[PDB]
RNA sequence: AGGGGAUCGAAGAUGAUCAGAUACCGUCGUAGUCUUAACCAUAAACUAUGCCGACUAGGGAUCGGGUGGUGUUUUUUUAAUGACCCACUCGGCACCUUACGAGAAAUCAAAGUCUUUGGGUUCUGGGGGGAGUAUGGUCGCAAGGCUGAAACUUAAAGGAAUUG
RNA sequence: AGGAUAGUGGCCUACCAUGGUUUCAACGGGUAACGGGGAAUAAGGGUUCGAUUCCGGAGAGGGAGCCUGAGAAACGGCUACC
């Protein structure tokens, strides 16, 4: 059933921690603990060894990426820019 | 002008209204007899044919599709039915 | 109707005032007491050579349909040998010189004689109390097509 | 009209006031018959059959030409669909917006216009399972819809 | 059996024995309705061409 | 959308005789409509009116000889009985003498005075006067 | 057009529209939730008798200028600590305080009249005896 | 909450004016302004004009589509083809003149077809305050939103126009 | 299915099943509510009132129980508690 209302996953804390702080790692901690697509198979395979290494459970692909998310959102546009600076290198 | 015949209008006031506005309406659509001069097949092709269609002998574009009547081609030889 | 455990309570069920003497054989071997309803209903065939009892049936049972007679479609058939009808009608505000659509729902209980479905429509007969809630039976199941021969699913 | 716009185009077809085939046709009932089928044995639609009537031949409205309208027709031959045509292109729209939402997060705009269409479909499915072309119950379901269209 | 609803062996025996019948009698109509679209509308579709030009028309009316 | 062709009707109808145009377009034109004209036709309030029978419930030209005044609905139908149309004349009429408040019957529709010769009521398409 | 459901059928609505606008009123509001019967000095009443405990220079309101000489008299029946205009010249005098006086409405149902400020009643008799007729030196106020 | 954080910039510092000026003005500057994920759910969210339907008046414009033109224009001077033009036409945003009509008028082509009152339907208001307050419920992290009185107080509050 | 009743009936008891009503307003609350015939007002439509001359219900300080009797859960009958 609809076991939590809004804790969801920071449950496991009980009452403790404040509802501020637990509502921050309840917001990183389903991002850091949800299955990812892997870029190679293309199979939503990928779980976090450890903090920033996403290895997926076939193709033994593991992938460096953010401590709670296979890509952050630094990362994502850090790799935009590398590439806008090499097209203008090979072009 | 308070007084005019409905039922009478002017032919050209007939041609001059909506196509569905008018005493009773009436599709302003009609047929075609298309020729492909190559060719000695004839074929019905609607005014407004909304498709590219060829004639059963050979894949010959005979008209294009466009948003009315249908454009038709160059070539060939269109008569009104 | 000639079938389904009839006698699947702990009482034996049997039209009371009754009796199948052993000592004489007929072609039938048995007895069933039946009679008309009544007001020009003609009794179904089922409860004629039927073989559940079910003491509150008009027509196998000891009730007399004495009083009203009405009609309506059904909205619910989940309970045993009884059902609820809406009972769907018109009230007259006076002021307004206006009409309401106001229903009532009306249960009655319904002999195994009928296969009554929902959106079927019914009419119904009063008669002796039934039960706390129900005072009809299900008299003839108004049927042309009853919203269910060209309206449900065919394989 | 446009129950989910305001638009109130009137645009649509002004069939002639004649309800016989004009004078200059050819094809005699069978013919035209004999012809839908094999249009429908491609798998064509009773909208699509009566478009490429009107220009491959001089077929102006089958039901006029044929004694019987046309998806009356299908039906009495055996090509009956599963379920109605403007209910299943209604039904292929929706899995189109539903699917291009899963890529687009922030597509709201088509997201409105899902709920637009499945609107239309509901509507349109209330009263197909009256006139019973669909089963009663027959629901869409959004989840396993893309199997009914493929 | 995964999700609830199964308290038993025999609840689900009998679970199957109904879902099977209901399937059966499915079935039971599928292959008579399927059983007069083959025969009704099919077998006098040969009569049109059988006896309607055949009758009436040709043969008595042809001298 | 429509929802009452004969009180787009009359409200056509009511603007044609303001303006004072002796000729007018109804449609679509069901036949309480054509026989709500034939008991203002007979009664002279209207002339001439032409039926053109389209296969779309059709349309009406009719001919107003200028002598009509107001011809109205009054919606919804209110089932009267053969004893209120007398308050509903009062109430609708500008005078007593004339002018007529037309009703659908078991005999038919006719307005409020062979209703009453008739002995007859039902339900009130409208009135004219 | 209106804005109402003119529909044969459309009873049901035309009552609950107008059974929900009619708290709109004063009246009827005042009615319905039998405000005088809850909330009002007198319960639902006309007159009521009082004692009369001190006497108040009302000043009046603008552009008017006098001294309205009103009582303030403690309703027995309720309690309630009201004042009580005194009509008539005088009639401050013909009254004292731990009096009896019979108190009436002052001629809108609320609403103090004129130019006296939140006096929303003027007494009637006193000591049992029509404060009308001692201003016309009729009968004389027992000292009871 | 994360990134971003150039400009502008609540709060604040500030220098002026001022009788006061922690306001207007000037310099700087925080949150914010930007984005992603969640919220909030209100705005003079206004055309202060619910939505659907018909009819009633004339016009010239313009946008999108369609139609007709041995109409003009473009490498070749009816010979390879769009745009423009004229006449229509549907739909749209509106606009102008008059109001038959309506309205308290301002004004409105709908705010008309409403005391000659009824096309269908939803919502809302019933003098002003008290008061969108209290209370209760419900949603929100909160700010608050939605729902929502009364006592009491008052003879006005207000609209549109006229004269000064 | 039985018990009880003058009889019907979840009226009660056992067993069985999950039913019943609801945005057409159930349920809960309020009533300065006994219901109706009627009263006042009334162009029509209505509004308000209807404890009160008649019909019906309920009560006899408040609940509860019962005898006699055709007829009472009676009260110018009784018993108990408050």
């Amino acid at each position: 059933a609809k076991r939590t209302k809004k804790v969801g996953i920071t449950g496991k804390y009980g009452v403790r921690y404040g509802s501020s702080l637990r509502r921050q790692v309840k917001k990183l901690e389903i991002q850091q603990h949800a299955r990812y697509d892997c870029s190679f198979c293309g199979k939503k395979t990928v779980k976090r060894g450890a903090a920033g290494i996403w290895t997926c459970s076939c193709c033994k692909k593991t992938v460096a990426g953010g401590a709670y998310t296979v890509s952050t959102a630094a990362a994502a546009t850090v790799r935009s820019t590398i590439r806008r600076l090499r097209e203008m290198v090979e072009a | 002008v308070l007084v005019q015949d409905l039922l009478h209008p002017t032919a050209a006031s007939e041609a001059r209204k909506h196509k569905l506005k008018t005493l009773v309406q009436g599709p302003r659509s009609y047929f075609l007899d298309v020729k492909c001069p190559g060719c000695l097949n004839i074929t019905t092709v609607f005014s407004h044919a909304q498709t590219a269609v060829t004639c059963e002998s050979c894949s010959t574009i005979l008209c294009t599709p466009t948003g009315g009547k249908a454009k038709l081609s160059e070539g060939t030889s269109f008569r009104r039915k | 109707s000639t079938e389904l455990t009839v006698q699947s309570e702990r009482a034996f069920q049997k039209q009371p005032h009754i009796f199948n003497n052993p000592k004489v054989k007929t072609s039938k071997r048995t007895k069933r007491w039946y009679k008309n309803a009544g007001l020009g209903f003609k009794t179904p065939k089922t409860a004629i050579e039927g073989s559940y009892i079910d003491k509150k049936c008009p027509f196998t049972g000891l009730v007399s349909i004495r009083g009203k007679i009405l009609t309506g479609t059904v909205v619910s058939t989940k309970m045993h040998r009884t059902i609820v009808i809406r009972r769907a009608y018109l009230h007259y505000i006076p002021k307004y010189n206006r009409y309401e659509k106001r229903h009532k729902n009306v249960p009655v209980h319904v002999s195994p004689a009928f296969r009554v479905q929902v959106g079927d429509i019914v009419t119904v007969g009063q008669c002796r109390p039934i039960s706390k809630t129900v005072r009809f039976n299900v008299v003839k199941v108004s049927a042309a097509a009853g919203k269910a021969n060209k309206q449900f699913a065919k394989f | 009209g446009r129950m989910h716009s305001a638009g109130k185009g009137i645009s649509s077809s002004a069939i002639p006031y004649s309800r016989n085939a004009p004078a200059w046709f050819k094809l005699s009932s069978e013919s035209v018959i004999e012809q839908i089928v094999k249009y429908a044995r491609k798998g064509l639609t009773p909208s699509q059959i009566g478009v490429l009537l009107r220009d491959a031949h001089g077929v102006t409205q089958a039901r006029v030409i044929t004694g019987n309208k046309i998806m009356r027709i299908l039906k009495s031959n055996g090509l009956a669909p599963e379920i109605p045509e403007d209910l299943y292109y209604l039904i292929k729209k929706a899995v189109s917006v539903r699917k291009h939402l899963e890529r687009n997060r922030k597509d709201k705009d088509a997201k409105f216009r899902l709920i637009l269409i499945e609107s239309r479909i509901h509507r349109l499915a209330r009263y197909y399972r009256t006139v019973a072309v669909l089963p009663p119950n027959w629901k869409y379901e959004s989840a396993t819809a893309s199997a009914l269209v493929n | 059996s995964k999700g609830n609803a199964f308290k038993h062996k025999r609840a689900l025996v009998e679970h199957i024995i109904q879902a099977k019948a209901d399937a059966q009698r499915e079935k039971a109509l599928n292959e008579e309705a399927e059983a007069r679209r083959l025969k009704n509308r099919a077998a006098r579709d040969r009569r049109a061409q059988r006896v309607a030009e055949k009758r009436d028309a040709l043969l008595k009316e042809d001298a | 959308t429509r929802s009452s062709v004969l009180a787009d009707a009359l409200n056509a109808i009511n603007n044609a005789e303001k303006t004072g145009k002796r000729q007018v377009l109804i449609r679509p034109s069901s036949k309480v409509i054509i026989k709500f004209l034939q008991v203002m036709q007979k009664h002279g309030y209207i002339g001439e009116f032409e039926y053109i029978d389209d296969h779309r419930s059709g349309k009406i030209v009719v001919q107003l000889n200028g002598r009509l005044n107001k011809c109205g609905v009054i919606s919804p139908r209110f089932n009267v009985k053969i004893g209120d149309i007398e308050k509903w004349t009062a109430n609708l009429l500008p005078a007593r003498q004339f002018g007529y408040v037309i009703l659908t019957t078991s005999a038919g529709i006719m307005d409020h005075e062979e209703a009453r010769r008739k002995h007859v009521s039902g339900k009130i398409l409208g009135f004219v006067y | 057009g209106k804005g109402k459901p003119r529909g044969l059928n459309s009873a049901r609505k035309l009552r609950v529209h107008r059974r929900n606008n009619r708290w709109a009123e004063n009246n009827y509001k005042k009615r319905l939730l039998g405000t005088a019967f809850k909330s009002s000095p007198f319960g639902g009443s006309s007159h009521a008798k009082g004692i009369v405990l001190e006497k108040l220079g009302i000043e009046s309101k603008q552009p008017n200028s006098a001294i309205r000489k009103c009582v303030r008299v403690q309703l027995i029946k309720n309690g309630k600590k009201v004042t009580a205009f005194v009509p008539n010249d005088g009639c401050l005098n013909f009254v004292d305080e731990n009096d009896e006086v019979l108190l009436a409405g002052f001629g809108r149902k609320g609403k103090a009249k004129g130019d006296i400020p939140g006096v929303r009643f003027k007494v009637v008799k006193v000591s049992g005896v029509s404060l009308l007729a001692l201003w016309k030196e009729k009968k004389e106020k027992p000292r009871s």
